[PDB]
């Protein structure tokens, strides 16, 4: 009962160093379900991204310049003519 | 946690101007500053209004002299009133010899009205002098 | 209130529907909701490359030489004049291939677009003229910022208005 | 051993080529092992040269530079320019847009289960501190956080005749003057 | 200066155990200012420098200067003939106000993307300012004057001068709204804090972010700087005050208290020995700061670093202002 | 609606005024009406209207709704943080130097004719 | 379904109110998805405007502005007054009706409230919170324990009873020794050439140094002990007058609480009722001057703290004139001090 | 009924508290009498109660030091080699089956080949 009520009660034999339980010493000397469910995390359908033509154009221009200079071969996306309308697409990553 | 260490160390491995030596110094963002002190106005001087992209201390000392006195007790007025004028003319001579004669003129006729009841001809004595 | 609120929600027969909405929805390959990947994926050029299980008609193979050519044009705001057809056509093919279409723009689109454009700009400048003089003057940037503070329904926000609030330089500089 | 300096980055971090060499002979522009040549195309290289007359790496080098060099090629760059009228070199550095680009090209893989807004945010809290172990956090006394030395002023005065007067700086542009440059 | 040198040595002898060494903690006095009869039409307060005035920015474009200790609020003119002065010249609600350390001017931001300047010897506007695309929350001067800064909902911050009318620098690093702005005591740094649960530091000349601090699950509302240049305070909806070290980028301490409510304002001492939080749980909370820092002043006989809490009569509190002397000066609302 | 209170519970805002649920529900009704209205227009557009050419039969798949919403957010609905735009734009501003001057312990105002001089407005 | 806002009836009600029939189910699921996201969007924006008004009970102005900032059309016609009903209605349930209409004439006048004026009081003198003025009692034990957490906290000889200065644990280990150094350098009194030079800089130190509001009352009790222990030494009383000139030239010290405990020292000194004061060629050659210095100090004190108290200058004037007219001054010097102080 | 019920609950609560406190006071009096230089109890490798002013065994908030305040190897630092300050890699055990010093991290693999014999 109450195994962790106090430390292990024992003594050490001074002849052989064994830990000895007290009873062995003499002989050795001889509802909330819906709260948990309500974790919807809704989403939209589409988001806008404020990105003008000029910024991305200068970026892409200088990009393909350096890409053709050092090493299509640039880092590009890949979209299929079918099943589009999704939101993220894979990448070619051709070196 | 340790994943962040993993990823940032791989990053710094890829950054060619981050070798293994100084990347570990980069990981010394966990030693803080030493306990430093507040700049009392005992040693460190003031600074001027300026920009963030990198004289008249005599005037301010005289301002101290004319402030700390009048703010004192009433018993000590009849003796520091005569401690006022001589050090004023002394500091004026000091600055006008230092090399700021224009400044000398301006704080002279600014503080020429210091002891006008005692000295009457001395303002004319020191008003007819501009240059070193 | 919370416990009583949930109990009253259970008073409705929709407690069952409320109990079923525990999973993560968008049962698809995914709908990301982050920011940086939206940006990047909305920054690189795409390419409309096609499959061919049995037959994918169109009789004109898809190319992404067109997208590079489109992003390389001397677009407006460098030059001092509104773009003549050819530039606009070169830019469009790029966008159509880049969105996932195919086939060439058919030379009537460009003209109707120019038409709508010049109508737009005449409206804007008429507004500014209505600002400056009531009834020999000359117009500035500040008047246009004033009228794009009054009437912002004209221009779609993004890109340019932020750029407009970073060009208002002071006199000496 | 703090080394987050500007001129010292050029003075000490020298005598080794992880660089990108440029080439000029008064008519063309080139860098590295380039099969082609760039003429005076102000659409591109003037955008470059604007940055390089300052000390900022443009935002756009990063992804090609990364996929090209596997190591010993990044952290910053120096550019090797040599004329044919000498040789010269000068340094370029990040701008926080280059750094945000260092997060973009990491997004072409593992877009899901990546906790982008969290992980790629907390990454900067470590990176930005680690790049810069040289900050100048040192105060100095004003006339406002002590006493007995509050100064005088004479601009916001009250004339007996006129009402009040103020300090207001001085341009040279008057009224009904020529507006700006030509329309071209 | 021979006798002068002997007296300097005597001053140094005073330095030996006659001059105080530690300047340990010192529990504060307080004087409260509850603002009655407002129908919750009131966002900000702010106190003066020499503690003579208190300005409150309402939510219908109104700024009602109050005079402490009398009614000397009269212009220097011949016209304009009690001690409360109301300021017009605004379109939308007022969210931040700040005073001039020379204390003859006044600045006031709003949601109508204006920043505006007022005199104080005629109680009159002089200038308008416009470079912002959305609501401006808090506008704060430099510790010296001449330069002021603003925070907005446009996820960007602009540093102004007072002479030039359009901004000088624009700082952009927040994925959400920049709730608060402050200047480090050298006046060459700015600390933005935002609803993205992050904090940032900027070089006014550079534009770009020297350090970023992250934690604090929840927003941010107020920030403070300890006079000596090590320490910034993050207060947010989470209700846990966090003390940050600029060089480490990692919070030195995480003061825990304040129930579960937003923390609206806070402040340090004259000498960094003590700070004060001030909150919406209808309570103010003095915290010691040097319990476990690099200067472990302990001075011995929910978590610690908590000297005392003074409760109020059901009043959410909005600000503080340590005077030169020992005492604080507070401002709250709602009475009973 | 009680479910609107349930949704309020997600953001730790249990201090409403009871006009908000009416108002936000009214709003969502208005919004979705407009949305699935112009999506119906686009469903007509695929069905190739003019002054009598064919019929009008409704299906209203998800793609049409996506179209009708992307047009709205083309001019509404505060989008993802446009950081990169702001970074480059601010670098363009954060390019020209400070004045590097000394007004010598006062305030330096803009020149009159840029200052306001807030007198009593008069004709 | 997917989420909240059941699209089986809500979105169905919307579309069938428009006049359609064919809305596929998954479409209405996705529509519920979108409108719920828009709700969270507007709600966070109006929260941003909420916690600038530093309130909690979100009002309608918050969401109205939050619309105005999203480039989105406003929404008129929602007044705080005339509250809501949500009356029921049944059909063979819908729980909707509004029966707040049918007006013909209005002729009511709104009543203006008071202006916004402020009520100062005093709170938390030196750590202890009075309950006598507008403050709470210990009634936050009844508050909701997640909210408002944590709680740590006869005569003219009064300096404070609810502060408990008896226990000598509060000052510090350091501060006792600092105070010992101070008092010992003060009470030196050996020579006339160097001792004043040896103590004057500690005097001028406590004149100007921070954080002294911890050890003030110990200092007060010590100096009152000095005056009641000895009356003869011109040196000690001179040093104490100069010390009080020191404590009053400080700028980091608040001294409202202790004026009514420092006044007695200045007065019992300024009268200076000497039982002895033998003729020694300096019984009056400077005693008059010391009385004069104390009188000027008194002038300073009354000129400073004549706003936080009204009974002081009253009490001071009454004390001195009662000690003045009495013919049993037993010495001219006390009356002279009275005369030059008045 | 409420007052009598609170009284009954209070007798149950106070007896339980007194029983727990008696067990605690006696155990700690025994540990202090037995070991006058007690700094740490036997404890276990698993963390006990969170650190307090009567926290026995060295508790590190940083997670790097063991119950005696010593480093184990919670730092993967080093110079790329000899790293760890020498944890188990630089330890050896004398094997009684073959009389060899064996690296401690290799005892299991050595045993399988050595006890083969």
């Amino acid at each position: 009962k109450d195994s962790l009520s106090n430390p292990l009660r024992y003594r050490i034999c001074n002849n052989c160093d064994r830990p000895i339980l007290q009873s062995c010493l003499s002989k050795h000397i001889k509802h909330q379900v819906l709260d948990g469910v309500a974790k919807s995390y809704p989403l939209p359908l589409e988001r806008k991204v404020i990105m003008p033509a000029r910024s991305r154009s200068s970026f892409l221009r200088m990009r393909e310049m350096f890409a053709g200079a050092i090493l299509l071969y640039s880092r590009t996306a890949v979209i299929d003519v079918d099943r589009a309308g999704d939101y993220y697409f894979s990448v070619r990553a051709s070196p | 946690a340790a994943d962040l260490n993993r990823i940032v160390l791989e990053y710094l491995n890829k950054k060619g101007y981050h070798k293994t030596e100084s990347m570990l110094r980069m990981e010394s963002s966990h030693i803080p500053a030493p306990p430093t002190n507040i700049p009392t106005p005992q040693t460190t001087n003031i600074s001027r209004p300026t920009a963030p992209g990198r004289p008249a201390t005599i005037k301010r000392g005289y301002s101290i002299l004319k402030s700390w006195c009048e703010s004192s007790l009433d018993f000590y007025r009849p003796e520091l009133e005569k401690f006022l004028y001589p050090v004023f003319v002394h500091c004026y001579l000091d600055l006008i010899a230092r090399g700021y004669p224009s400044h000398a003129r301006e704080f002279y006729d600014k503080f020429s009205k210091d002891h006008s009841v005692l000295h009457e001809y001395e303002i004319s004595k020191l008003g007819g002098i501009s240059l070193k | 209130y919370e416990r009583l609120k949930r109990d009253i929600l259970a008073l409705p027969v929709r407690e069952r529907r409320r109990i079923k909405a525990i999973t993560r929805e968008s049962g698809k390959k995914g709908m990301v909701n982050s920011v940086i990947t939206q940006t990047r994926q909305a920054l690189i050029p795409k390419v409309p490359v096609v499959t061919r299980p049995t037959n994918v008609p169109g009789n004109s193979v898809q190319w992404a030489q067109d997208v590079i050519h489109g992003f390389q044009a001397l677009l407006a705001s460098e030059i001092y004049e509104l773009p003549e057809m050819d530039n606009l056509r070169t830019r469009m093919t790029g966008i159509s291939r880049e969105h996932g279409l195919i086939g060439p723009v058919d030379d009537s689109v460009i003209e109707i677009m120019l038409i709508g454009l010049e109508q737009h700009l005449k409206g804007i400048v008429e507004a500014a003229i209505d600002i400056v003089k009531y009834r020999r003057h000359t117009l500035t940037i500040e008047d246009m910022y004033d009228t794009l503070e009054q009437y912002p329904y004209l221009v779609e926000p993004g890109g340019t208005l932020l750029r407009l609030q970073s060009v208002m330089l002071h006199d000496e500089d | 051993k703090f080394a987050e300096t500007s001129e010292e980055i050029l003075h000490k971090y020298e005598k080794f080529p992880p660089s990108l060499t440029f080439h000029i002979h008064e008519n063309h522009y080139r860098f590295g092992d380039q099969d082609g040549v760039i003429p005076k195309n102000s659409s591109v290289i003037k955008a470059f040269l604007e940055y390089v007359a300052r000390e900022e790496i443009p935002p756009a080098l990063i992804e090609v530079t990364k996929d090209a060099g596997v190591q010993l090629y990044e952290g910053c760059i120096i550019l090797r320019i040599y004329d044919h009228r000498k040789t010269y070199t000068t340094i370029l550095r990040p701008t926080q847009l280059s750094l945000y680009a260092d997060l973009l090209y990491q997004t072409d893989y593992l877009q899901v289960r990546f906790t982008d807004s969290l992980s790629l945010n907390i990454e900067t809290e470590i990176l930005t501190a680690s790049k810069r172990n040289l900050d100048l956090s040192v105060p100095l006394n004003p006339h406002r956080a002590t006493a007995n030395l509050k100064p005088e002023v004479k601009y916001p005065y009250y004339d007996p005749e006129t009402d009040t007067v103020v300090h207001e700086h001085r341009p040279d542009a008057r009224g009904n003057m020529v507006n700006a440059d030509t329309v071209d | 200066a021979q006798d002068l040198r002997n007296d300097i040595a005597m001053i140094q002898d005073s330095r030996a155990k006659i001059k105080l060494s530690a300047a340990q903690a010192s529990l504060p006095s307080v004087c409260m200012y509850t603002f009655h009869n407002t129908n919750n039409d009131l966002t900000c307060l702010k106190f003066n420098d020499d503690s003579t005035m208190v300005a409150s920015g309402f939510q219908d474009s109104f700024i009602k200067l109050w005079s402490i200790d009398g009614s000397p609020l009269r212009s220097l003119l011949k016209n304009d003939p009690k001690g409360s002065r109301r300021l017009v010249g605004h379109s939308g609600a007022v969210y931040g106000v700040d005073f001039s350390p020379d204390n003859r001017y006044l600045i006031s931001c709003s949601e109508d993307k204006t920043v505006r300047l007022w005199s104080l010897d005629t109680y009159t506007c002089l200038v308008s300012y416009k470079g912002h695309s959305s609501s401006v929350w808090d506008v704060k001067f430099s510790p010296m004057g001449h330069y002021f800064a603003t925070a907005s909902h446009d996820q960007t911050a602009r540093l102004w001068s007072c002479d030039h009318i359009y901004p000088l620098r624009i700082f952009a690093g927040h994925l959400n709204d920049v709730d608060c702005v402050e200047f480090h005591p050298n006046s060459t740094y700015l600390f933005t804090g935002s609803s993205d649960k992050t904090a940032r530091m900027w070089d006014i000349a550079r534009g770009e972010c020297v350090r970023v601090f992250m934690g604090h699950s929840g927003a941010i509302n107020c920030l403070a700087v300890s006079p000596d240049g090590r320490w910034l305070a993050s207060a947010g909806e989470d209700s846990v005050v966090c003390l940050w070290d600029i060089s480490t980028g990692r919070r030195i301490k995480a003061m825990r208290g304040h129930g579960r409510s937003s923390i609206y304002s806070l402040a340090f001492s004259r000498e960094g020995t003590v700070l004060v939080s001030t909150g919406a749980d209808n309570s103010v909370r003095v915290w010691d700061v040097k319990k476990n820092t690099n200067s472990p002043s302990a001075q011995p006989e929910a978590t610690n670093d908590h000297m005392s809490v003074y409760f109020t009569k059901k009043t959410p509190v909005y600000t503080v202002h340590f005077t030169r002397r020992n005492l604080c000066l507070a401002g709250g609302v709602f009475g009973g | 609606v009680r479910l609107l209170h349930l949704i309020f519970a997600t953001q730790n805002i249990y201090s409403y005024q009871d006009h908000v649920p009416l108002q936000l529900m009214d709003f969502a009704y208005r919004y979705t009406t407009g949305t699935l209205q112009d999506a119906t227009i686009y469903s007509d557009h695929a069905h190739a209207s003019n002054a009598g050419n064919a019929g009008t039969n409704a299906q209203l798949t998800t793609e049409d709704i996506r179209l009708a919403i992307a047009a709205r957010t083309n001019y509404q609905f505060k989008p993802v943080p446009p950081k990169e735009l702001l970074l480059e734009l601010a670098a363009e501003r954060n390019k020209k130097p400070l004045p590097a001057v000394i007004p010598t312990w006062g305030i330096r105002l803009p020149p009159e004719k840029y200052c306001l001089t807030g007198k009593d407005w008069v004709l | 379904s997917h989420t909240l806002w059941s699209p089986s009836d809500t979105v169905k009600d919307a579309a069938e109110s428009l006049g359609i029939f064919n809305l596929n189910e998954e479409a209405a699921k996705n529509l519920a998805m979108d409108i719920e996201y828009r709700i969270h969007e507007i709600l966070d924006q109006a929260s941003k405007f909420m916690r600038h008004g530093k309130r909690r009970t979100l009002h309608t102005s918050d969401i109205d502005r939050a619309l105005k900032v999203l480039n989105l059309e406003p929404l008129y016609g929602y007044d705080v007054s005339r509250p809501l009903v949500f009356k029921e209605a049944l059909v063979g349930y819908v729980d909707d009706d509004e029966v707040d209409f049918e007006k013909l004439i209005n002729e009511p006048l709104p009543k203006v409230p008071r202006f916004s004026t402020f009520t100062a009081h005093w709170l938390a003198i030196e750590g202890v919170q009075p309950a006598i003025p507008q403050n709470p009692s210990p009634n936050d034990i009844k508050n909701i324990l997640p909210i408002n957490r944590g709680s740590m906290e006869i005569s003219n000889q009064k300096q404070g009873l609810e502060v408990k200065p008896l226990v000598k644990h509060v000052l510090s280990r350091e501060l006792q020794l600092y105070f010992d150094k101070i008092v010992e350098v003060l009470l030196n009194q050996e020579e006339t050439k160097e001792a004043e030079l040896l103590r004057n800089s500690a005097l001028q130190s406590v004149r100007a140094d921070p954080g002294l509001h911890q050890l003030v009352p110990y200092f007060i009790q010590f100096i009152s002990e000095t005056i009641t222990k000895n009356l003869k030494n011109i040196s000690l009383l001179s040093t104490m007058l100069e010390l009080i000139y020191s404590l009053l030239m400080n700028e980091s010290l608040f001294l409202e609480p202790y004026v009514h405990a420092i006044i007695p020292c200045i007065l019992t000194l300024l009268l200076a009722k000497k039982i002895g004061n033998v003729d020694d060629e300096l019984q009056k050659q400077q005693q008059l001057a010391l009385r004069e210095l104390s009188a000027s100090l008194l002038e300073r004190v009354i000129e400073d703290f004549g706003s936080s108290y009204s009974t002081l200058k009253p009490r001071i004037t009454r004390t001195l004139l009662r000690a003045f007219v009495s013919v049993n001054n037993t010495t001219p010097g006390t009356q002279y001090g009275a005369l030059l102080g008045l | 009924s409420e007052v009598m019920q609170e009284t009954i609950w209070d007798c149950l609560m106070s007896n339980i508290l007194r029983q727990i406190v008696i067990n605690n006071i006696l155990q700690e009096q025994a540990l202090r009498s037995s070991i006058k230089a007690i700094s740490n109890d036997d404890q276990i490798s698993l963390k006990e109660i969170n650190a307090q002013r009567l926290k026995f065994v060295k508790d590190d908030k940083d997670i790097f030091n063991h119950i005696n305040g010593k480093r184990s190897e919670n730092k993967y630092n080093g110079t790329g080699a000899d790293a760890s300050n020498g944890t188990t890699d630089t330890e050896y055990f004398t094997c009684l089956n073959c009389d060899r010093k064996i690296a401690g991290n290799r005892f299991a693999s050595h045993v399988d080949r050595c006890l083969g014999g």
